[PDB]
């Protein structure tokens, strides 16, 4: 499954 | 930013028989940016009816596409694949070749 | 033996067109199972494999969740980056992100990924360690260090090692009769003339799963690399794999080349000759 966490904006 | 253009193969899912039922596919690979026109015809004129996979990338950023029509292939009929993109000066057409 | 999963997320700005294109995309090894489609009228997550599809109702609400906010932090990105290069409102640009994991035979995990690029050009990775960052130039060493400060590596180091490897071996054992089964290549040479004086052997494997595969020729048992010709491995639409290999050579001597096919299917490696 696709991550909750740790996709943050650059 | 990088261009990169696409490579095309044109080619059915089984091995051809005139008369029986097949799918023809057109690959779209290796090309950046992502806005690509991808049509099949069938004696020069568009197949309405085609479908294509969802975009995906290679381990190198470049874009590939599935594109595939239903058909039923014969001795006369020609069927080719046509391709515009931002590094083609004008659209390409890549013909089916049954051996290839 | 080893296996994987992989997401692929896209976003193309439009920039007189209104919102970025966005589109997400996830595979197991070489078999996709889902997608989601900013442009596609239902905007939830889809499944596009039939061993998905058993799955809870509370599956899809999360993931489609997850998915537009992925979709929303790319929209930001996309923003951000046109800043840091100075490029102008008028042009379309484009973020990719590329994330997933690895396994061995014994289905523990073996190595994860993470990566950003920029106009299809790498911005930003994960390293091996899954401790650090590789940042291609100085605007994405920015991104480095505000990454550093929420601690983003130790973030995706616990999905990767945790939630990711789980996750797979789980579809796996629920898609098992498509995913840990390898079909072997039907393979066949074809024979045509290209002038009075030369002749085009070509080698085939169709019908194969995973897409790893290997074509080379040989003259009296010797490898010879140029002047063959190799294709890129091709979908056949159906689950699986094509390609082919072929070799330009003098009239009359087609007996003193061979074909050799590796194939993860095949138990010995085979061995072709043109005779029909």
């Amino acid at each position: 499954m696709t991550s909750a966490i740790g996709i943050l904006p650059v | 930013m990088i261009q990169r253009t696409p490579k095309i193969q044109v080619y059915s899912r089984h091995p051809a028989e005139n008369g029986k039922s097949n799918f023809l596919n057109c690959y779209v690979s290796g090309f950046h940016p992502s806005d690509i026109e991808v049509d099949l015809l069938k004696n020069g004129e568009r197949i309405e009816k085609v479908e294509h996979s969802d975009l995906s990338f290679s381990k190198d950023w470049s874009f590939y596409l599935l594109y595939y029509t239903e058909f039923t292939p014969t001795e006369k009929d020609e069927y080719a694949c046509r391709v515009n993109h931002v590094t083609l000066s004008q659209p390409k057409i890549v013909k089916w070749d049954r051996d290839m | 033996g080893s296996h994987s999963m992989r997401y692929f997320f896209t976003s193309v700005s439009r920039p007189g067109r209104g919102e970025p294109r966005f589109i997400a995309v996830g595979y197991v090894d070489d078999t996709q199972f889902v997608r989601f489609d900013s442009d596609a009228a239902s905007q939830r997550m889809e499944p596009r494999a039939p061993w998905i599809e058993q799955e809870g109702p509370e599956y899809w609400d999360g993931e489609t969740r997850k998915v537009k906010a992925h979709s929303q932090t790319h929209r930001v990105d996309l923003g951000t980056l046109r800043g840091y290069y100075n490029q102008s409102e008028a042009g379309s640009h484009t973020v990719q992100r590329m994330y997933g994991c690895d396994v061995g035979s014994d289905w523990r995990f073996l190595r994860g990924y993470h990566q950003y690029a920029y106009d299809g050009k790498d911005y930003i990775a994960l390293k091996e360690d899954l401790r650090s960052w590789t940042a291609a130039d100085m605007a994405a060493q920015t991104t480095k260090h505000k990454w550093e400060a929420a601690h983003v590596a130790e973030q995706l180091r616990a999905y990767l090692e945790g939630t990711c490897v789980e996750w797979l071996r789980r579809y796996l054992e629920n898609g098992k009769e498509t995913l840990q089964r390898t079909d072997a290549p039907k393979t066949h040479m074809t024979h045509h003339a290209v002038s009075d004086h030369e002749a085009t052997l070509r080698c085939w494997a169709l019908s194969f799963y995973p897409a790893e595969i290997t074509l080379t020729w040989q003259r009296d048992g010797e490898d010879q690399t140029q002047d063959t010709e190799l294709v890129e491995t091709r979908p056949a639409g159906d689950g699986t794999f094509q390609k082919w290999a072929a070799v330009v050579v003098p009239s009359g001597q087609e007996q003193r080349y061979t074909c050799h096919v590796q194939h993860e299917g095949l138990p010995k490696p085979l061995t072709l000759r043109w005779e029909p």
